[PDB]
């Protein structure tokens, strides 16, 4: 009392409008910035949702700073996913009520190829029928997945906190009224899963990465955004960026 | 550092 499972539901970031503006046709300059924008404010998001995650605080600052620096993106894509899962059971893509993103509206430059991607990801909690609790846990692990090759400053504290949330996942998976066998193949898809989250968001940075740089692109990001995708950048091409999985 | 993302979490 309260049991770690009901404290994330409450924790949950609520869903961010974009106010897009769809009076006139879309440009996929228009749909990238106004994407990036709504991107920025959902990160502040969970940043404050992470700081309400019990024991992350217990971590140095520098490594809180690393591992939201270092997952963000497949954060929200994970959260995009599971919106998008709720809504239209993975036919469109809902970054927000007021701007989902069907078939036709992917047909844009620099659009399609990275909106399948996501689409993949909404379309393995259909497959897997992913319950709302099964959702929160993985998406902690999410944030817990991506390290320095180098390590953390409190690795101790990390590696603790990372297998209540392992455990939290089983509890949640316990819930689904299974035997014994059911619950570790179970546990084999969705550790799968958050293992496939490492490629699938992979695309998603290297692109992101690419609007960033050419500004020639005139795709606009906003303040949080350029800040971290800068000061990510030199790490990934450095090779020094390591994600943890749980099959290898 | 980040300075935003730095400020959010030393509140
Ligand atoms: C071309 C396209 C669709 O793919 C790239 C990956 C996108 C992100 C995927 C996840 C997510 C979930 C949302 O609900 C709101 C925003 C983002 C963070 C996101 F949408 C935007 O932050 C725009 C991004 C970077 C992106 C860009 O790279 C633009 O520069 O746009």
């Amino acid at each position: 009392a309260p049991t770690l499972i009901s404290l994330l539901e409450v924790i949950e970031p609520e869903v961010l409008y974009s106010g897009y503006d769809s009076t006139l046709p879309d440009t996929s300059t228009r749909l990238m910035s106004t994407l990036n924008r709504l991107g920025g404010r959902q990160v502040v998001s969970a940043v404050k949702w992470a700081k309400a995650l019990p024991g992350f605080r217990n971590l140095h600052l520098d490594d809180q700073m690393t591992l939201l620096q270092y997952s963000w993106m497949s954060l929200m894509a994970f959260s995009l996913g599971w919106r998008s899962y709720k809504q239209s059971n993975g036919n469109m893509l809902c970054f927000a009520p007021d701007l989902v993103i069907n078939e036709e509206r992917m047909q844009l430059p620099y659009m399609y190829d990275q909106c399948q991607q996501m689409l993949k990801i909404s379309s393995e909690f259909v497959r897997l029928q992913v319950s709302y609790d099964e959702y929160l846990c993985m998406k902690v692990l999410l944030l817990l997945s991506t390290v320095p090759k180098d390590g953390l400053k409190s690795q101790a504290v990390f590696d603790e906190i990372r297998m209540t949330y392992i455990k939290e996942l089983g509890k949640a998976i316990v819930k689904r009224e299974g035997n014994s066998s059911q619950n570790w193949q179970r546990f084999y898809q969705l550790t799968k899963l958050l293992d496939s989250m490492h490629e699938m968001v992979g695309g998603l940075l290297q692109f992101c990465f690419y609007t960033f740089v050419n500004k020639s692109l005139s795709v606009e990001f906003p303040e949080m955004l350029a800040e971290i995708i800068s000061n990510q950048l030199p790490k990934f091409k450095a090779g020094s960026v390591k994600p943890l999985l749980f099959h290898q | 550092a980040p300075a935003i993302l730095y400020a959010l979490l030393s509140s």
